RNA sequence: GGGGACUCGUGAGAGACUGCCGGGGUCAACUCGGAGGAAGGUGGGGAUGACGUCAAGUCAUCAUGCCCCUUAUGUCCAGGGCUUCACACAUGCUACAAUGGCCGGUACAAAGGGCUGCGAUGCCGCGAGGUUAAGCGAAUCCUUAAAAGCCGGUCUCAGUUCGGAUCGGGGUCUGCAACUCGACCCCGUGAAGUCGGAGUCGCUAGUAAUCGCAGAUCAGCAACGCUGCGGUGAAUACGUUCC
């Protein structure tokens, strides 16, 4: 029964098969590197399991889906901590103090009539 | 075997339901292989106008129209139990069809 | 190292450079490169007096280049004007032709704001 | 609108493409929705009455 | 109509009132108010008079119009320079 | 605002290079949510400032922030029927801020042709005390010395 | 084929209430900080406009009291106009470039539309497009290639390989019909413009900025408007002296 979790950041969906192995990122037959070649994503990514513990250890490949490329590291990012929280309930005080369990509610704001965005305004100009 | 299917569509919630399942689940006491109501995504028109009949443009106003869709469960073709599918008659507001 | 202008602006590379000619752009001077045989990463400045004389036959082979057809786009202009169509009278009276907007715009066939 | 010209709309007209839609209630020739036939007023105020079935107010 | 499909546009009542003239003579003034036709290789030398919304101007086919349309030599607007 | 101070927001390090200071340097520089991009221009600069100089490009960086940070600016109020300079401390994140404001600005208008260059050169000029962001920061401070009077 | 695991789709529920803890406060309202939680004090957003004001707007949605026309101020039609142009204002789009232009390769969305319709495939065309035609009243077919992004090459600061107005030629499609007065495509042409006076506008976070996509109206005209959808994604807020 393989540890079998998700996570989401906005609109992308990522679903995670957290498995023992050596440490290895499949992305739909991609690496980390392949995937998210920024850095930036590579630490997003992986920075929970590194976080405490540990540390390059039993590999994982999961589904990516919607969004963009932030948003699915982000979701992939959640996806992790779930399933290291199931997978070793012990260090969940360190996840949820690093704060790695949070979905982080941040969708984008539906634009208003009479305005240009969602908070854009056209210009006023008095007279 | 594989033969029949059903395309409720309505426009409201809280009658498609029941339409399905205390109307063409009366086929169950008749002896039919159903899968049950399966929902299909909901529709939604959308329709922006605006609201004074003169000049106020920056004033509108939003308008849905939702269809709801579901059982398309894939009875036997009894003739027995085709016979209670074609007698059995429904609300209008719910809309079946036949494959 | 001239074709009918001077068409050598210094260190310029040839597909580039041959669009100085009036009357070829980009696809023309792509295209003449294709035909002749010289490729479009190189310098003017490089050019053989051989690939030279191939590019020149080739342009009034097929092409029309500056002075000829200079004329002959005053013809088409003035031809309209004499014959007295609607596109003439515009011509003439220096408002744009192609149906565009004159309340507002049309700052290019008008010169500046003449601010009465 | 004028009765001449809603009939004029209503009848056969030659040259096909100069057949225009009015609103099916008032006859106004502007801003007439295809799925109803009405224009943006008589959709509203029969919206909010409840005479168009489906129809309904929309937040999201 | 303007696509290498079907051919130049005149109306069916131009056409008749000039190809039953020209074969016997240069007919005078043809009253018109058919500005969408063009002009084909046939109403050489003749003269319309066309419509420009508020009277007929006569207009000669000599050469070159023989692309364009009736319209085009009778000007609808009045301009004449604000001062 | 008027409800008190607003919650600030809380930034990562830099994968490669362990600090906060590169992160705000390509926040600073980041243009039309260009991030990828303004990493690769802040990389970039940094890169060039280690290829040139040998040193450690962060700490070349610090060297360069610690010349061009202010210690008083200069807030203009109105009195009575004029309005005169009133010399201020400068908390250090503001200062952090202005400093790394200035040098991006400055170096967008370097006469050279591209911003990993000019970014690079900018920084190594105000790490030795040279550039306009070292002349930014001493103008600063001889405006806010000769307002000492004004100092209610 | 199959499976009920994951997502998702759509139904019913739970959950957030200062509920728990510490301090403050008349022990009260309430406030500051913690715990646990996906979320913490109105979680974010929408719908929702009291009594009234401006004799505000609409007799051209409609309705309507009085007044007026009735071989015309009614009604039909064809052309024209609503598209004019010494100027002025307003809202926008595109730019003035190297955080860029061009070329080659390549990754990741959401929300919607479709029988008088969408046209997958194939063939022709540089292209707009033409022809045949599978499937599809649609979670199954088309729309569907998202673009910024990433990698590589080139350009090397020039009114330019920036900018794309104007004009010349040749075309496609819709339509009875494209002159006045349609959109789009190809070749050529290559203007002003090198960051904008006095002044003035929007925005406090998934916001601003920037990048594409969809719909309504619609024969065609919307890839500059409007209404929405997602992608990337900041800087600041000391404070209430001044406007
Ligand atoms: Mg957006
Ligand atoms: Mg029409
Ligand atoms: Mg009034
Ligand atoms: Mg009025
Ligand atoms: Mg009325
Ligand atoms: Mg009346
Ligand atoms: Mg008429
Ligand atoms: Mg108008
Ligand atoms: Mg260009
Ligand atoms: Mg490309
Ligand atoms: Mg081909
Ligand atoms: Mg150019
Ligand atoms: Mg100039
Ligand atoms: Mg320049
Ligand atoms: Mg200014
Ligand atoms: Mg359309
Ligand atoms: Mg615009
Ligand atoms: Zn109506």
């Amino acid at each position: 029964r393989p540890i079998q979790t998700v996570g989401r950041r906005k609109e992308a969906v990522v679903r995670v098969r957290l498995v023992p192995g050596t440490g290895k990122f499949d992305l739909n037959g991609r690496s980390l590197e392949d995937y998210f070649p920024n850095k930036v994503h590579q630490q997003l990514i992986k920075a929970p399991l590194v976080t405490v513990d540990r540390v390059e250890s039993f590999d994982i490949f999961a589904h990516l889906g919607g969004g963009g490329p932030s948003g699915q590291a982000g979701a992939l990012r959640l996806g992790i901590a779930r399933a290291l929280i199931l997978v070793s309930p012990e260090d969940r005080p360190a996840l949820k103090k690093a704060g790695f369990l949070t979905r982080d509610p941040r969708a984008t704001e539906r634009k208003k009539y009479g305005l240009k965005k969602a908070r854009k305004a056209p210009q006023y100009s008095k007279r | 075997g594989q033969k029949i299917r059903i395309r409720l569509k309505a426009y409201d919630h809280e009658a498609i339901d029941a339409s399905a399942r205390k109307i063409v689940e009366t086929v169950v006491r008749t002896g039919a292989s159903v899968v049950g109501p399966v929902p299909l995504p909901t529709e939604k028109n959308v329709y922006c106008v605006i609201r004074s009949p003169h000049k106020y443009k920056d004033s509108r106003e939003h308008f849905e129209m939702r269809t709801h869709k579901r059982l398309i469960d894939i009875i036997d073709p009894t003739p027995k139990t085709v016979d209670a599918l074609m007698r059995i008659d429904l609300p209008a507001s719910v809309d079946v069809n036949i494959q | 190292a001239r074709l009918v202008g001077v068409d050598l602006p210094r260190d310029k590379r040839m597909e580039v450079a041959l669009t100085y000619i009036f009357g070829i752009g980009r696809t023309r001077s792509n295209e003449i490169l294709a035909a002749t045989g010289i490729d479009r990463d190189l310098r003017t400045r490089d050019l053989t007096e051989e690939q030279l004389i191939h590019l020149r036959d080739y342009i009034e082979a097929n092409l029309k280049v500056e002075g000829d057809l200079r004329r002959e786009v005053q013809a088409d202009i003035r031809r309209k004007i004499e014959i007295g169509c609607y596109q003439g009278l515009r011509h003439r009276r220096g408002m744009p032709v192609r149906g565009q907007r004159t309340k507002t715009n049309a700052r290019t066939r008008k010169g500046p704001k003449r601010t009465i | 609108a004028k009765k001449a010209l809603v009939n004029k709309a209503a009848g056969k007209p030659r040259f096909a493409v100069r057949a225009y839609t009015r609103c099916s209630k008032c006859g106004r020739p502007r801003a007439v929705y295809r799925k109803f036939g009405l224009c943006r007023i008589c959709l509203r105020e029969m919206a909010h009455a409840g005479e168009l079935p489906g129809v309904q107010k929309s937040s999201w | 109509p303007r696509s290498l499909k079907k051919g130049p546009f005149v109306d069916e009542h131009l056409l008749k009132k000039v190809d039953v003239q020209n074969e016997k003579n240069t007919k005078q003034v043809i009253k018109t108010w058919s500005r969408r036709s063009t002009i084909i290789p046939d109403f050489i030398g003749h003269t319309f008079a066309v419509h420009d919304g508020r009277k007929h101007v006569p207009v000669f086919v000599t050469e070159s119009m023989v692309g364009h349309k009736l319209g085009e030599f009778a000007p609808t607007r009045t301009f004449k320079g604000h001062i | 605002p008027r409800k008190g101070p607003a919650p600030k927001r809380p930034l990562v390090n830099d994968p490669v290079y362990g600090s906060q200071l590169v992160t705000q340097l390509v926040n600073k520089v980041l243009l039309k949510g260009k991030k990828s991009l303004a990493e690769r221009i802040v990389y970039g600069a940094l890169e060039q400032a280690r290829d040139k100089t040998g040193t450690d490009p962060v700490i070349t960086l610090k060297r360069a922030l610690d010349n061009v940070k202010p210690a008083l600016e200069v807030r203009s109020r109105r009195v009575g029927g004029a309005t005169y300079q009133v010399p201020v401390e400068v908390r250090p994140d503001r200062s952090t801020t202005l400093a790394l404001r200035w040098l991006v600005g400055y170096s967008r208008q370097r006469r050279e042709k591209t911003m990993i260059e000019r970014l690079a050169n900018e920084i190594l000029d105000a790490s030795n005390g040279l550039g306009a962001s070292v002349k930014r920061r001493e103008d600063t401070h001889k405006m806010a010395e000769a307002n000492r009077a004004f100092a209610h």
